[PDB]
């Protein structure tokens, strides 16, 4: 006789093989693929029961978000096929469409574990500093994609929870305002900050903050999205084929 | 540290299986030059006249040869085994019938061993055969022998370092490693598998499922047997200057038929031959050798694959003297 | 390009943060210090570290195992320090070479190996309690502890459960650099080629898949770092453009996508399954399958090839062949 | 057929070549020039696999195998039945993989995100090239490449290893393996961490960035950080192949002995020998 042998030419490892595949396909199709549908459904143009999170600082949220309001999209169809691309009908940067699009995040300031504003300028975060060895960009010029100085750095905005800089704030030459820029759109040199995502003139229409010394989650999205839009829209050539 | 290309590669399996030899040309060339030192056959001589069983006093193995044939064998043996010292390595210079020097008695046994290899072990040596030179390579002590503990250097013509010497305990693991192609396998496959016929090289089941009665607790062979078999294979691979795929399709090491090469069956016969040489011809010579030739347990030096092969898949690249020296076998 | 995805151009320094746990706050040890160069590609802060009873026990038990292993390795070179350093990778502490079954083997042939294994097991269990309990003390789920549990179980399968199921401590894994590696081949050989074990294949598919998934997810988040995609917890509770773009990149490429929460489930599951698959393969090996290649031939799955050199009969079967 | 938030992102632009011509979707799939070229190579490749497979011994998915030529064909064309199908399928595969990569660049550009994914995908494509193109070129025959069969390719891997006696002693393999394992572990830890914060259990509050860093500082005395774990995971995963490739390319072209013997550089130093 043989260990593992069952009636027929069946054996134990053989039965375990079927079981293993059944488990894997069950987990993938009946669990993971359902978890994958907690955002973006129902589809437009098999679903799990809604998920509720108890938030760190009071209140709850249930996902996916349903918003009491709806944004208008300044986009025109290019042709009539189901899957034709859409085209901006105005200034895509200001209208926030395509890669200039932002999400309708909460109009609330992201908090630290202790309930303070998380992302704040160093003028507020007076206990924070720049590590010795790195450039202090305050007072340096910002040079845009066209090689023209757009303004001058006034402050750095720090994440107080992760100890990490996330934005620079600059005065916008000729516009009596300041603007934020995510550090991911900044090439930090000793004598200047280089920004190739947008042209000098385009800094005047960067989304404005409601308050000078704090920023909401939605505002962070609007700010970041504007510069990403520039990658495709700063000039007409940027939408056309590279080659 | 590295070996510059090109590499010489051969194919020993169906296309797409990555089976074959992988060789460095400069290494092959150097071994070919060394092996080419094999002295050529002596001139043929007179086949007629009385047998030396009649002519000489103490001829017990080669008695049917004529005098010219017998002295030709003696000349050949001398060049192959003791060229620097000549006839008197084995003979009392004033009495050639005398057996007083230990090499004489050893050489008689060696004549019998050589004839036995070429007569009884054709499944291994085929019609290529061996002579004294195959092992001795011009010196009384063959360059590649084994004791009942691992020894370094592998080639005994090289001077050992202090740590290589067998009495230096700290060097043991390196002595073992250098016999198993630098692996850490904690087994001496010479003493386990080649000194005698006590162990089974095969360790892999020939059924899909475990057989009831051989598969639980002390019914079972310890897993150590599988490491020891891997050590033997590492040692054989290095001894022949080759890799596993010369003999096996690694898909199934335990399968014959299409899954093994003809060379694997030859290797199997080689294991059997070496065991016979060692048990029946070489180990018993401890009684005839001086103390200075013996290992620490009183053992005579013995043979492994490298003794003949010396890093080549065929000893001396297949050079032969079989037809030149019919007195070394095969004997009818 | 987003140079921030390469390194931190301008590092920030602030007062160190301490999040209070339900117990153990007074058992954190170390003055933190900062490394400028590390702060280019990670947090610059090093320390403090939590002590606690389970961590201290882990260290004690683990150190004991390590001393047993090292002492035995030193004995292997007759306690010569230069040869220890030279030969280190070749040195080991071995399971029993003789078959004693499930008998506690002689110290000199497997006993010290079993003792080191016991102290290693106590160390891993102690560390598990630390990993589990730190999550609880901080009000976190225990997802890390359960992943770690599968990895530990796999170590237990190759260290002691397989040995117990077949009834021989000789089958355990040695301690040592080359020696534990040497075991992989001995075990594969003994059991008929691990390439033919389905569970070995499953484990590899999941291990390769972790490679694929961490590359893809790592890269995805770097690609959306400009939108704060790295702030994954608030992207979960309040979806932003970072993870909308991340999902659409994948949806447009492969035709389906995950969410920022669910990608972490995929990765956790794949990682877990490397270990779960490997464990099941090991548990079946020797117990219910003796030769994986032949089990596959039995079930008609193994590839076959034409002879290249002529088919070679087993000479052991020839009439009058020696044993 | 669109996610609820998807419409605002479906704009023209970002292509590398072709312009508007192929800038559209089929269901959820972006097309583009490299969508067309990828389908073309996939269709050709899979069609050759079907035709080749039908000339062989078996239709069992485990056992089917499309093999390269004998070594004796060198780098030349081989007959279709004796290695030529393999050669044609290799070209199609490379075409498909590269097309796939460049399509990902287009998708990245349209979404205004970085190109990190297609760059990362260059790593496995490179490793395929090492195994199937570079190493065979250095050895001078396509026949050193791996066959296309679910189980047969494992027979190749197996024999390749053992041609160098014990492949586990290959230093580039040792690095490759260490990265595979640390990567798997790190994905577990990372996935686990994120889930532990968002899913504390019961009616408990979701936790914070600060809690993530506290957890690893407590357990190991260091937390790498939330952006940095993503760069690290990409580094670890990539280095599976980036270091492995050296071990693969060395075996045959730069080393003909067994791998354990390579360590004689260390072991055989005269002053401790
Ligand atoms: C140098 C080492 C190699 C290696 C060693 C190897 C080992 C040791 C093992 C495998 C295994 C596997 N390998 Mg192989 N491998 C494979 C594909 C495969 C799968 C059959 C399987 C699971 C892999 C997986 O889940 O990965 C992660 C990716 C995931 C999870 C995404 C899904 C991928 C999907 C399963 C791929 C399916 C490919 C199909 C054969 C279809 C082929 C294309 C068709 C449409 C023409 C491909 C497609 C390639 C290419 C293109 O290079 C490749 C190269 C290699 N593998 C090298 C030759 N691989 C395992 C197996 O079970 O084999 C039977 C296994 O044990
Ligand atoms: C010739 C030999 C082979 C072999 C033999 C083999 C064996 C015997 C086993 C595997 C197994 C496995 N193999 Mg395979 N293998 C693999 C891949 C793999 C792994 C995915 C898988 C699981 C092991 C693992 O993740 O361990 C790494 C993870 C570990 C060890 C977890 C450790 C966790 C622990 C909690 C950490 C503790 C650390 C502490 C600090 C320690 C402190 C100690 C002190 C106190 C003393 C690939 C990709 C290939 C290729 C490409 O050829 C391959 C070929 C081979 N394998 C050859 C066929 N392999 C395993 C498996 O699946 O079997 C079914 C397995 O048992
Ligand atoms: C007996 C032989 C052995 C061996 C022989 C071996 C060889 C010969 C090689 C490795 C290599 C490697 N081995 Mg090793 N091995 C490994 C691990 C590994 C890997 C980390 C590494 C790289 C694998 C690779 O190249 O994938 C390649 C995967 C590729 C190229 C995937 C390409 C994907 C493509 C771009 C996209 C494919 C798409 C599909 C066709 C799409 C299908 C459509 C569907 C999905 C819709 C482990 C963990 C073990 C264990 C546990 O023992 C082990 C044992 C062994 N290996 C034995 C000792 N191994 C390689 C290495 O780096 O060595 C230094 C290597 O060459
Ligand atoms: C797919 C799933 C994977 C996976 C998963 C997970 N892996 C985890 C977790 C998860 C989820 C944890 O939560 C836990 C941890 O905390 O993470 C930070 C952990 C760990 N994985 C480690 C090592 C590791 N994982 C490997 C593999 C995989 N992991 C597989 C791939 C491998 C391989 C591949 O060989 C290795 C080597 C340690 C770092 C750590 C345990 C420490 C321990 O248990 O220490 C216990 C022992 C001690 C504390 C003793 C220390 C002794 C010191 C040095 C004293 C000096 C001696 C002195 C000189 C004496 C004389
Ligand atoms: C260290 C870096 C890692 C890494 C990284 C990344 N991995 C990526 C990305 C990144 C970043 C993506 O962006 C991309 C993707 O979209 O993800 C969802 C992707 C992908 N990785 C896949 C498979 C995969 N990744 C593996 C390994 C790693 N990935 C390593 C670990 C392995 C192993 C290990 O075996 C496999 C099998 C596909 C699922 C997908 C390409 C699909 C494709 O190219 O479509 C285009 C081509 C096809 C759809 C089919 C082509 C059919 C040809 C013509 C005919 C078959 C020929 C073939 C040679 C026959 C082989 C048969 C035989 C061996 C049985
Ligand atoms: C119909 C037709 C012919 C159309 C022509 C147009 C065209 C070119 C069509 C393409 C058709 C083809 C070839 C389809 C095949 C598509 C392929 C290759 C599918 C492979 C799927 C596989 C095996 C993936 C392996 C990885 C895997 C396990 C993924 C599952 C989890 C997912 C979806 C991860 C992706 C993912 C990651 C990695 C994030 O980090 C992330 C972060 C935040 C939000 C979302 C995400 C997210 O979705
Ligand atoms: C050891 C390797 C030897 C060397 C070197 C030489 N000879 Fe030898 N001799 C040897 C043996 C084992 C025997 C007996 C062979 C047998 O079949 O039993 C012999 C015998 C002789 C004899 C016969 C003497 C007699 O019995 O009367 C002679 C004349 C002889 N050998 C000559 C000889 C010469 C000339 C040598 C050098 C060229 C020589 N031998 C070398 C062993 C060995
Ligand atoms: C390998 C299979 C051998 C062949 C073929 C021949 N001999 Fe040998 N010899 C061999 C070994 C392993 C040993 C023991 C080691 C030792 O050197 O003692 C020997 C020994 C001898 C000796 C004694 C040498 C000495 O100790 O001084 C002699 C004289 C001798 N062998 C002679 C000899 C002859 C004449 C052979 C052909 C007929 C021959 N040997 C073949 C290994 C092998
Ligand atoms: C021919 C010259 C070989 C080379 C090179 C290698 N191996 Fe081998 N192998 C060979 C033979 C003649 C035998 C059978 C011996 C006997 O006395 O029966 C073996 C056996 C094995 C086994 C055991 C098979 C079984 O049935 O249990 C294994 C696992 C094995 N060999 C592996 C192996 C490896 C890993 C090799 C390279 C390192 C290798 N072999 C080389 C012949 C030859
Ligand atoms: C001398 C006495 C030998 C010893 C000891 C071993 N081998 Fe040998 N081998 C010897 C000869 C004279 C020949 C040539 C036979 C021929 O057909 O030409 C061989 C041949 C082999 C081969 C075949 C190589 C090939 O055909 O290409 C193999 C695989 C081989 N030998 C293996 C082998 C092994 C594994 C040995 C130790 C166990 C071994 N040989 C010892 C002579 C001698
Ligand atoms: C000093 C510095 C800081 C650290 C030193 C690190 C160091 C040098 C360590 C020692 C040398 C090294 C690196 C050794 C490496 C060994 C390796 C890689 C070993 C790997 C694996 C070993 C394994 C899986 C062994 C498992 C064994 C077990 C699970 C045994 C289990 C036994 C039990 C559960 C006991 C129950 C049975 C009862 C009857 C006693
Ligand atoms: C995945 C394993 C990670 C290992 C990383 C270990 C980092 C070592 C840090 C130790 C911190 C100890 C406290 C330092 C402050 C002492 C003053
Ligand atoms: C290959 C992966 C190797 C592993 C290393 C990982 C560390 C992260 C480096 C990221 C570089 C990406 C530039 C980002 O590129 C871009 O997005 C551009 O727009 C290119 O101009
Ligand atoms: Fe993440």
């Amino acid at each position: 006789m043989y260990h593992g042998a069952l009636a027929q030419h069946l054996d134990i490892a053989q039965l375990v093989w079927y079981a293993q595949w059944l488990v894997i396909w069950t987990v993938v199709l009946l669990y993971l693929r359902r978890e994958d549908r907690r955002e973006g459904y129902p589809l437009v143009e098999e679903l799990p029961y809604p998920k509720t999170f108890v938030l760190p600082h009071g209140g709850t949220v249930t996902v996916p978000r349903r918003r009491p309001e709806t944004r208008e999209l300044k986009l025109a169809q290019t042709d009539g096929f189901e899957g034709a691309p859409l085209q901006p009908t105005g200034n895509p940067l200001v209208d926030a469409v395509g890669p200039a699009s932002y999400a309708e995040r909460a109009e609330v300031v992201d908090a630290t574990v202790d309930g303070k504003a998380k992302i704040v300028p160093l003028r507020v975060a007076t206990d924070f500093s720049i590590a010795e060895g790195d450039v202090d960009p305050r007072g340096l010029p910002v040079v845009a994609a066209d090689g023209v100085e757009a303004g001058t750095v006034t402050d750095l905005w720090v994440d107080r929870s992760e100890h990490y800089f996330r934005y620079l704030e600059l005065s916008v030459a000729g516009s009596a305002r300041t603007a934020l820029i995510p550090l991911g759109f900044c090439d930090v040199k000793k004598d200047k900050i280089v920004v190739t995502s947008i042209l000098s003139e385009q800094f005047a229409n960067v989304p404005r903050l409601q308050s000078r010394d704090q920023i909401t989650l939605r505002e962070e999205d609007k700010v970041s999205a504007y510069y990403a839009g520039g990658l495709l829209y700063a000039t007409p050539e940027r939408a056309e084929s590279l080659l | 540290c590295f070996e510059p290309p090109p590499a010489t590669t051969t194919q020993t399996g169906f296309r797409g299986l990555s089976m074959g030899e992988v060789l460095h040309p400069a290494t092959v060339k150097a071994k070919k030059e060394r092996d080419a030192q094999y002295p050529p056959a002596l001139a043929a001589v007179k086949a007629e006249g009385p047998p030396v069983s009649q002519v000489y006093k103490n001829v017990k193995v080669l008695g049917n040869l004529t005098e010219a044939e017998f002295l030709r064998t003696m000349t050949a043996i001398t060049e192959w085994v003791s060229p620097q010292e000549g006839c008197t390595y084995c003979h009392d210079e004033n009495n050639l019938a005398s057996e007083a020097k230990y090499p004489y008695v050893v050489a008689r046994r060696m004549l019998e061993m050589t004839r036995a290899i070429n007569t009884n072990w054709t499944q291994h040596v085929a019609q290529t055969g061996v002579t004294c030179y195959t092992c001795h390579r011009g010196t009384p002590l063959p360059p590649y022998v084994r004791y009942l503990e691992p020894t370094l250097p592998l080639n005994n013509r090289e001077t050992p370092t202090h740590v290589e010497r067998v009495e230096t305990r700290s060097g043991y693991v390196v002595r073992l490693a250098k016999y198993t192609a630098y692996s850490a396998l904690n087994y001496d496959p010479f003493t386990m598998f080649l000194a005698n016929d006590k162990r089974q090289v095969r360790v892999v089941p020939q059924t899909a499922l475990p057989l009831v009665g051989v598969s639980r607790g002390k019914e079972r062979r310890p897993l150590s047997d599988a490491y020891a078999t891997f050590a033997l294979m590492m040692s054989i691979s290095d001894s022949l200057g080759t890799n596993c795929t010369f003999c096996h399709n690694a898909q199934t090491f335990e399968s014959w038929g299409k899954k093994s090469t003809p060379q694997r069956a030859i290797a199997w016969w080689g294991i059997r031959m070496v065991r016979d040489l060692n048990m029946n011809y070489l180990a018993p010579l401890n009684a005839s050798l001086p103390a200075s030739r013996l290992g620490r347990q009183g053992e005579a030096p013995q043979a492994d694959c490298r003794t003949c092969h010396q890093g080549v898949t065929k000893p001396l690249f297949g050079a032969s003297r079989l037809k030149d020296y019919p007195e070394l076998g095969p004997i009818k | 390009a987003d140079y921030q995805t390469i390194y931190t151009q301008i590092q920030a320094r602030g007062p160190h943060i301490t999040v209070s746990g339900e117990w153990g706050d007074n058992d954190r040890v170390g003055k933190p210090f900062y490394s400028y160069w590390l702060g280019k590609i990670g947090d610059a802060q090093i320390g403090p570290i939590y002590l606690g009873a389970s961590g201290i026990a882990a260290f004690a038990f683990g150190s004991t195992a390590i001393l047993i292993i090292l002492f035995n390795m030193a004995a292997e070179v007759h306690f010569d320090p230069l040869q220890f350093f030279r030969q280190f990778f070749w040195l080991g502490l071995y399971p029993p070479k003789a078959q004693y079954g499930m008998g506690i083997p002689p110290l000199h042939d497997g006993g010290w190996w079993l003792m080191a294994g016991l102290f290693m097991t106590l160390s891993l269990g102690s560390w598990w309690i630390r990993v589990y309990s730190r999550a609880r003390a901080l009000g976190l789920g225990t997802h890390i502890a359960w992943n770690f549990a599968a990895a530990i179980f796999f170590v237990l399968c190759i260290g002691c459960i397989h040995p117990t199921l077949v009834g021989s401590w000789s089958e355990g894994v040695p301690f040592g650099i080359w020696p534990h590696i040497d075991w992989l081949t001995a075990f594969s050989i003994r059991y008929g080629n691990f390439y033919y074990c389905p569970w070995h294949g499953f484990s590899i598919g999941f291990a390769y898949g972790c490679g694929l998934l961490f590359a893809a997810h790592g890269a995805t988040i770097l690609a959306v770092a400009r939108f704060g995609g790295d702030r994954e917890i608030e992207q979960i509770t309040d979806r932003g453009t970072a993870v909308e773009r991340a999902a659409l990149f994948w949806r447009w490429t492969i035709g389906f996508n995950a969410t920022i929460e669910s990608v972490h489930r995929w990765g956790w599951f794949f990682s877990l399954m490397v270990m779960v698959s490997a464990s099941v393969g090991i548990l079946l090996t020797g117990t219910f399958v003796d030769n994986w290649y032949l089990w596959c031939v039995k079930h008609g799955a193994a590839p076959d090839y034409p002879a290249y050199l002529p088919a070679t009969p087993d000479p052991a079967s020839l009439p009058g062949a020696p044993k | 057929a669109l996610l609820s938030f998807e419409r605002k992102y479906r704009v023209r632009g970002g292509t590398l070549i072709g312009g508007d011509l192929f800038d559209f979707w089929v269901g959820p799939y972006f097309v583009g020039f490299f969508g067309v070229s990828a389908i073309f190579f996939i269709f050709l490749g899979v069609s050759l696999i079907g035709y080749a497979a039908s000339q062989g011994p078996t239709w069992d998915p485990f056992a089917i195998s499309i093999n390269p030529p004998d070594l004796k064909y060198g780098l030349g064309a081989a007959p279709l039945l004796e290695g030529g199908f393999w050669q044609a399928i290799t070209v199609c595969a490379l075409g498909a993989f590269i097309s796939w990569m460049l399509r990902e660049v287009e998708i990245s550009r349209k979404l205004g995100i970085g190109w990190h994914v297609p760059l990362a995908f260059c790593v496995p494509i490179f490793m395929f090239c090492v195994l199937q193109v570079f190493r065979p070129l250095l050895l001078g025959s396509w026949g050193h490449a791996f066959p296309y069969g679910i189980l047969s390719h494992l027979d190749w891997v197996n024999n390749f290893g053992y041609q160098y006696l014990n492949w586990h002693y290959n230093p580039g393999h040792m690095s490759s393996v260490s990265f595979l394992f640390v990567n798997a572990m790190a994905l577990g830890l990372h996935g686990g961490l994120i889930l532990s914060v968002a899913n504390p259990g019961d009616g408990d509050k979701v936790k914070t960035a600060e809690h993530e860093n506290q957890y690893f500082r407590d357990v190991v005395g260091y937390s790498i950080g939330a952006l940095s774990i993503h760069r690290l995971g990409l580094f670890l995963a990539s280095n599976i192949f980036l270091t492995g490739a050296f071990g693969t390319i060395a075996s045959g072209p730069f080393w003909t002995r067994g791998w354990p013997e390579w360590w004689g550089w260390w072991l055989d130093i005269p002053f401790w020998s």
